């Protein structure tokens, strides 16, 4: 007969409702939720700084910086979007959807999820409030080199804070890890088996287990720094082996970092990926086992960043380093051959995909090419590498990173973004970056060095730093069509009655209601391949797809 | 399209699991957000006030239109205390129907009200703008009792 | 357990193969001799994987296969009741602020604070450790 | 150099593209249905809103009106 | 005086309802009181924006909510 | 249902997140000694083989306790589980006793963490170990105190088990610690 609905959902909800709920809660979606919102917050305020930089990069001469506010500028930007934000939010995507994709009712520890989101969060406000000191924040590089750091060099309190707040946010960040790697292991629907989960699951995975490798030596590594500039304590000593010491510490920390960052985001992709191209995805254990080849291998290469220091033995870590390069191009002709012969529609996840796809590769191409050490000796601390790693950076985390949220907005909210706003978002961030970021490899390769303040008029680029600045000023005005559209598809927007607003959809995510209940789950399919709500929603579909899943 | 139509189908429990294509919607109502908005609001506040369920119908009523009518508001969750609105804007026709325990409250005084207001507004063809000032006169019409 | 294990061992293996051939190529042809970081480094990253993947191999050589390791396994196998799941809780947030607290006193060296923080994470710690054991009260 | 020019165009550029694609794109049509015109016919499904408000069929009056 | 149970559900227990043109012209007040704070001695000009800043945000928040009162949105 | 312990995977995972702490230490330590030609123990330093075999005796002979108080935990015996943790205990603080004697003596002797590239190493070395055998004290005296409040469980009885092998990971990392500067030199 009738069914009796509301003329339109309920806008917000009542007084009093989240207050206490977001300080006594353990549920990992609201901390998945409070991880995106205060990850997009310190986003803004690195991107600030970036601002800053650049306003003063145009224009040669000091117009309203100084070399020690320049410094700073460039040393905490880089701090807070490495560490505040990217891998902050890979746990945030984490712990909104891993427990659905595995068809688990909670993580292993919801205790310890709330205390290293409260860890993050704490340590990152310790590291930046170093801005009300009297001799500014930190001032050195993002990689804080061996002589520079002691006390007699740099003798500011902004440096102890950035220390401090740095082992604060990577003990909360080994606590996840160990919860991933936990609740992967335990929790896990009674008929998935391990080569049955989403490819997501597998990148977390791994990851957890980079992260569990990674972080402490940084611990150790900053703790050995405190003690040095607390109690005089000669371990960075030149007199000894400590100026490469440390170096060598701080990158055996810092390669795994960087691809710490970037596999939970090629899951993100090749979840989206099939969805949109109405296919299965290509090459399943091609792509597992190119994840594996990758981790084992980012942990051999970290001297490919001290070429110039002419103390390591080149022909090792360039022969691992063009190795890590081939996994990488396998994943890539997967992603390609899911899309092979589909029936394409671009929604906002798939345009950020494939804006991925493109910018992700022109990184990588410059990145394999930086890999040789006879031409990493001009190219190297120039103006090449920043372009190379702000071509990688930018289009694995912050492409992906929008996808994810375009993609799974409804599955939090229960509600839609609007598309139109979505597509021209894309379209600013598409123009903008390629807009400031492309004539720096020019920038770098005619002489000019990366972290210099000022330069002079007879020297050459004065016009490529203009446009550069352009293309940076269009970037930051691309963040306000975003902003709009969650603030109002928040609470208003075209809301979802049903299960999977992206049908032909995947990963078990999609076979519950549109907000998840509490657990998750009233009812579980029968777990037969990697695509159960494909099979259950489509049971036509079963034999097709068994029959020619081998033609190729 | 009663047999679970293409991306629906049945769970382990009685729950439907259904689908949309990409770049569809699944409520489609005629009418604009922020009408909706405001009509929602309106039947949230007088059904408060009131103590009293207030519901709106709009399809058909192609039969004797008062048992149509009171067989619909058999439908709405609590209907011993319910107030029902229904319009069909084909045949034209506006009935309010009541419940036994919303009676003596005020409802004999504020049905002819609201069908005059909903008609008043009607004669110039603003549906949501009629539904919404029928609902805001009868709400403040019944009492809580 | 068996992929587990399988994923660890592999891991296992490329990190002692990595570990051994730049040891002894660090040995020869370099500079100054064995490098003595990257070869510690490499050699504890491979312990790590060792403990990690032994512990899963002797899990899983005594255990049945669970509902989760097996396909054509039914959803109503696993019917049953899980362990032990905390609802709301606040005592991270206040053993954050107590680490925080100890850090902050770290940073600028004030050992009265260091002191400070390190009697609230031991307090706070307590807390969570107890907070689902306290009986009732004696009165 | 050119200091004003560099000053424009900085300022002017990302407001110009900005325009220029939120006309191009903010002007297109939404998925939402056009709004019910009380002339034609009611083709739509038949419609019924409740009030959720009061937490937990003789029928006892009744009215009519034909606009 | 009273408030809805179904915001503020022990309403019947105790004060519970604050009149909104109070917090109305206490905003207004503490806006015109930062600003007024900039007579005096303080050479230098590096709290004069924080000063603006701070009532800026003020005055936009008591306008927001005021015009939200006043179209129904809230309320 | 549980057929593996979760709480045993996780401190599993987390004991080699902390064995890649003390790589790192253990990395600081051995780069400055290829620096340090001849007598790389410098000038005033002279380590007392007499007084640190004594305290790595009584370490092993705690892990041994440990493992019996396990043993006892296994079956649903709280009170031996006491005991034999109560002897952990105090065979634990008479290490860090002496330990911290062996600073004394040391420190007014010469050898400190701002005198020479030795001592800074040594002194980091052997006093994060240190810091880590306080931790695991903590831990005893909060799990007796548990078992005192409540009644004896499959969880008190896993809580127990975790607590004993992150001992066991204490006492391998001093073993670790010890043949590397008391011996190999
Ligand atoms: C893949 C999925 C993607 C996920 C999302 C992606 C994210 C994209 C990036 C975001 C881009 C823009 C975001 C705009 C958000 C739109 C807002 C909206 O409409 O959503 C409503 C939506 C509906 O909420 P509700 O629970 O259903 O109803 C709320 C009730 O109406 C009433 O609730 P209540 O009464 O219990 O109190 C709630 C209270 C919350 O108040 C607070 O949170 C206190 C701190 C806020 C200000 C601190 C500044 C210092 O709200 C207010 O106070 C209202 C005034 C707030 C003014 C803020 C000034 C902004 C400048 O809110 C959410 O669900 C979001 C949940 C997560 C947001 C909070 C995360 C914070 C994490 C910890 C914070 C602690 C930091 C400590 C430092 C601060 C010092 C104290
Ligand atoms: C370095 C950083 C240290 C990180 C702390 C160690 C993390 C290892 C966690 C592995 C497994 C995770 C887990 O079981 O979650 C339980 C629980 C989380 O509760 P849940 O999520 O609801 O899970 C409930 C379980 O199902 C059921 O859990 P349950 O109720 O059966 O409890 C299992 C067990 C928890 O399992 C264990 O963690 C056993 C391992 C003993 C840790 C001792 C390491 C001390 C660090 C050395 C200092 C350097 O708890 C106990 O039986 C007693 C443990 C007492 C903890 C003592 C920590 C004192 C730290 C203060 C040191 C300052 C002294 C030097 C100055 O977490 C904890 O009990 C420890 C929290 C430590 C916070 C970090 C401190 C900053
Ligand atoms: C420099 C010197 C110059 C001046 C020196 C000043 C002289 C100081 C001497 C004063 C004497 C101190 C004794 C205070 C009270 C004694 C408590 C007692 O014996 O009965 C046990 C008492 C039993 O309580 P109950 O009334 O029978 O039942 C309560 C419910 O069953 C329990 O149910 P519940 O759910 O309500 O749990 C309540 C709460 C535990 O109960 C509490 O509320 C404790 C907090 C009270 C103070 C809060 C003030 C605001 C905090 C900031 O649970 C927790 O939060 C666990 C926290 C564990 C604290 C242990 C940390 C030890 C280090 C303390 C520093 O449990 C405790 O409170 C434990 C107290 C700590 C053990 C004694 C260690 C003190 C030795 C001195 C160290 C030197
Ligand atoms: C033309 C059609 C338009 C279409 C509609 C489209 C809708 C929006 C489109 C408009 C486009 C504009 C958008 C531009 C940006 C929007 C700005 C914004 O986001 O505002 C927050 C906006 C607020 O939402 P809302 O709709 O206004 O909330 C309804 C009211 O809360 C309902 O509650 P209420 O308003 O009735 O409550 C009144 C409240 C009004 O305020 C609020 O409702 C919320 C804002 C308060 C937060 C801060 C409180 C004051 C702090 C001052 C310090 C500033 C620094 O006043 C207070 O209670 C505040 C405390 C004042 C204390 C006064 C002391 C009284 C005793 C005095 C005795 C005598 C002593 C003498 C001196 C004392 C001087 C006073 O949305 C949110 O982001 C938060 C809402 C959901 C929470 C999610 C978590 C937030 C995460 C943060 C990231
Ligand atoms: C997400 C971040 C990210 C990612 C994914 C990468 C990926 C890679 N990086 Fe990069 N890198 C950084 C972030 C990243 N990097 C940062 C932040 C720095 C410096 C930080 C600092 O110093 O401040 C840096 C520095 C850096 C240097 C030192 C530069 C310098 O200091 O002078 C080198 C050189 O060895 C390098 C190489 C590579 C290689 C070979 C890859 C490969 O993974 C890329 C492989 C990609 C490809 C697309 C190849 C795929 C294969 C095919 C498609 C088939 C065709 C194959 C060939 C062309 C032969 N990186
Ligand atoms: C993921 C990490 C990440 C991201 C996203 C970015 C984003 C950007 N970066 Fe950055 N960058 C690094 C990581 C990153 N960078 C690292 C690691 C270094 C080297 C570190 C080192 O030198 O020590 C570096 C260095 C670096 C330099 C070299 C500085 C120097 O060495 O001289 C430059 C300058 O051209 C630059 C520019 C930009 C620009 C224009 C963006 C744009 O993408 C961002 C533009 C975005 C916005 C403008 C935000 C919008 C702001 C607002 C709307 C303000 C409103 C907000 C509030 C009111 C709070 N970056
Ligand atoms: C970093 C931790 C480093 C080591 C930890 C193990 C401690 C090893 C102890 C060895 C002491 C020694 O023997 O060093 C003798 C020296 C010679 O000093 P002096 O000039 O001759 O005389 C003039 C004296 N002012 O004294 C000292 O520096 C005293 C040493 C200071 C004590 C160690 C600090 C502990 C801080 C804990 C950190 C917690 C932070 C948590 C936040 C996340
Ligand atoms: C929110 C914290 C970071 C805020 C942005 C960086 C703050 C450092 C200062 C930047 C501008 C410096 C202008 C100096 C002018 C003089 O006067
Ligand atoms: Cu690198
Ligand atoms: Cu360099």
């Amino acid at each position: 007969e009738l069914e009796a609905r509301r003329p339109f959902p309920e806008r917000m909800g009542p007084k009093g409702n989240l207050i206490y709920k977001l300080i006594t809660t353990t549920d990992h979606k609201l901390i998945g939720i409070m991880y995106c919102v205060v990850c997009f917050a310190f986003f803004l305020v690195g991107g600030l700084m970036a601002l800053f930089m650049r306003t003063e990069l145009a224009m040669p001469g000091l117009q309203f910086l100084s070399n020690e506010q320049f410094n700073q500028l460039f040393t905490m930007h880089g701090t807070v979007m490495l560490l505040f934000y990217a891998t902050p939010i890979v746990f945030g995507f984490a712990n909104l959807v891993l427990p659905l994709q595995i068809g688990a009712p909670d993580v292993a520890f919801p205790r310890l999820n709330a205390l290293s989101f409260w860890l993050f969060l704490f340590g990152a406000l310790i590291a930046i409030a170093g801005f009300i000191t009297p001799g500014g924040a930190a001032d050195f590089g993002w990689t804080a080199y061996s002589p520079l750091t002691d006390a007699i060099h740099s003798p500011g309190a902004g440096g102890d804070l950035w220390i401090m707040g740095l082992a604060v946010g990577g003990l909360g960040t080994i606590l996840g890890g160990v919860n991933m790697i936990t609740t992967v292991v335990c929790m896990r629907a009674p008929g998935m088996t391990m080569f049955r989960m989403p490819i997501f699951t597998w990148n977390i995975l791994v990851t957890s287990i980079l992260v569990l490798i990674a972080f402490p030596i940084l611990t150790a590594a900053l703790f050995g720094l405190a003690a040095d500039r607390h109690l005089g304590a000669h371990i960075y000593d030149p007199a000894n082996g400590g100026v490469l010491l440390w170096q060598h510490l701080f990158w055996f920390f810092g390669h795994p970092e960087v691809y710490i960052i970037a596999l939970p985001f090629f899951g993100i992709v090749s979840e989206i990926f099939p969805v949109f191209s109405r296919k299965p995805i290509f090459g399943y254990t091609t792509l597992i086992y190119a994840t594996l080849a990758i981790a084992a291998l980012s942990v051999a290469v970290w001297a490919h960043h001290m070429y110039a220091t002419g103390a390591v033995l080149l022909p090792f870590f360039s022969f691992m380093t063009f190795l890590i390069a081939v996994p990488t191009g396998i994943k890539f002709f997967n992603w390609i051959g899911t899309m092979w012969k589909g029936q394409l529609t671009f929604e906002t996840p798939m345009l950020f995909s494939v804006g991925f796809l493109i910018t992700f590769l022109l990184g990588g191409l410059s990145g394999v090419l930086l890999a040789s050490p006879p031409l990493d000796f001009h190219v190297t601390d120039s103006y090449f590498v920043i372009a190379h790693f702000h071509y990688v950076l930018f289009g694995t985390i912050v492409f992906a990173t929008y996808a994810g949220i375009y993609f799974w907005f409804p599955k939090m909210t229960g509600r839609l973004l609007d598309e139109r706003l979505g597509k021209l978002h894309f379209w600013l961030t598409f123009i903008g970056f390629h807009t400031t970021f492309l004539v720096q490899h020019w920038l770098g390769d005619e002489g000019m060095p990366r972290r210099y303040a000022d330069y002079l008029p007879t020297d050459g680029f004065t016009t490529l730093n203009v446009i550069s600045t352009v293309g940076a000023f269009i970037l930051g005005v691309s963040m306000l069509p975003f902003v709009w559209n969650v603030f109002k598809s928040w609470r208003y927007g075209e809301p979802v009655t049903v299960d999977d607003p992206w049908g032909y959809g995947n990963s078990l995510e999609w076979a519950t209601s549109c907000p998840p209940p509490r657990h998750n789950f009233t009812e579980l399919p029968r777990i037969r391949s990697e695509r159960p709500a494909f099979e259950l929603h489509y049971p036509h579909m079963v034999e097709r797809m068994r029959a020619e899943a081998h033609v190729g | 399209e009663l047999d679970l139509p293409y991306g629906s189908a049945l769970t382990s429990s009685g729950r439907i699991s259904a689908v949309t294509e990409p770049g569809e919607l699944s409520v489609h109502y005629p009418f604009p957000t922020m009408d909706l908005v405001v009509l929602d609001d309106a039947l949230k506040y007088g059904s408060r006030a009131a103590k009293a369920r207030f519901a709106v119908y709009i399809g058909p009523l192609g039969a004797d239109t008062a048992a149509t009518a009171r067989e619909i508001l058999a439908n709405v969750p609590t209907p011993e205390n319910a107030v029902l609105l229904a319009v069909s804007p084909d045949q034209r026709a506006i009935e309010v129907v009541y419940g036994a325990d919303v009676k003596g409250r005020g409802i004999e005084s504020a049905a002819p009200l609201g069908v005059s207001a909903a008609a008043a507004s009607f004669k110039e063809g603003n549906l949501i703008d009629g539904l919404i000032s029928a609902v805001r006169v009868m709400s403040a019409g019944v009492s809580p009792a | 357990m068996h992929i587990e294990a399988r994923l660890f061992e592999i891991l296992t293996a490329f990190f002692a193969l990595a570990a051994v051939v730049y040891a002894v190529l660090t040995a020869m042809f370099a500079t100054g001799g064995v490098e003595w970081a990257g070869t510690t480094a490499l050699v504890l990253t491979t312990g790590l994987t060792l403990i990690t993947g032994t512990f899963f191999r002797f899990v899983a050589r005594r255990l049945d296969t669970r509902p989760e390791d097996y396909e054509d396994a039914e959803i109503s196998d696993g019917a049953g009741e899980l362990g032990f799941f905390a609802p709301h809780s606040w005592w991270p947030i206040l053993i954050s602020l107590s680490f925080s607290t100890a850090a902050v006193g770290a940073a600028l060296w004030l050992p009265w604070l260091i002191a400070a923080g390190v009697a609230f994470v031991i307090t706070s710690v307590c807390g969570l450790v107890f907070e689902y054991y306290w009986g009732p009260e004696k009165h | 150099m050119s200091t004003a020019l560099t000053h424009g165009l900085i300022g002017g550029v990302p407001l110009v593209l900005f325009a220029v694609l939120a006309l191009i794109f903010l002007t297109r049509k939404g998925p939402h249905p056009d709004t019910y015109k009380m002339s034609d016919p009611w083709t739509h499904a038949p419609i019924l809103w409740a009030a959720e408000e009061p937490r937990e069929v003789v029928i006892g009056g009744g009215a009519s009106g034909k606009w | 005086t009273g408030v809805d149970v179904e915001d503020v559900p022990s309403a019947e227990w105790g004060w519970s309802h604050m009149p909104i043109g109070v917090m109305h012209i206490g905003g207004l007040l503490s806006a015109a009181f930062l600003l007024v704070m900039m007579r005096g001695n303080h050479v230098g000009h590096v709290e004069d924006w924080f000063l603006i800043g701070f009532a800026a945000v003020i005055v936009a928040l008591v306008g927001r909510n005021w015009w939200l009162r006043r179209r129904g949105w809230i309320r | 249902l549980n057929r593996p312990n979760m709480v045993s995977v996780g401190t599993i995972v987390w004991l080699s997140s902390e064995l890649m702490f003390f790589a790192g230490l253990f990395a600081m330590y051995f780069t400055a000694r290829a620096q340090a030609g001849g007598a790389w123990p410098p000038e005033p330093t002279e380590l007392n083989l007499a007084l640190a075999v004594p305290v790595t005796l009584v370490l092993i002979a705690s892990s041994f306790t440990c493992q019996m108080g396990v043993f006892a935990a296994e079956r649903g015996d709280v009170f031996g589980l006491r005991r034999w943790y109560v002897i952990t205990f105090l065979m634990g603080l008479f290490f860090v006793l002496g330990q911290g004697y062996e600073y004394i003596h040391l420190v007014e002797h010469g050898t400190t963490i701002p005198g020479s590239a030795y001592g800074s190493v040594f002194y980091l070395a052997t006093g994060f170990h240190g810091l880590h055998v306080i931790g695991g004290l903590v831990a005893f005296v909060l799990l007796l105190a548990r078992t005192k409040m409540s009644k004896f469980t499959p969880a008190q009885a896993t809580a127990a088990i975790v607590v004993s092998y992150y001992w066991h990971f204490v006492d391998i990392v001093w073993i670790a610690l010890f043949a590397t500067i008391y011996f190999v030199r």
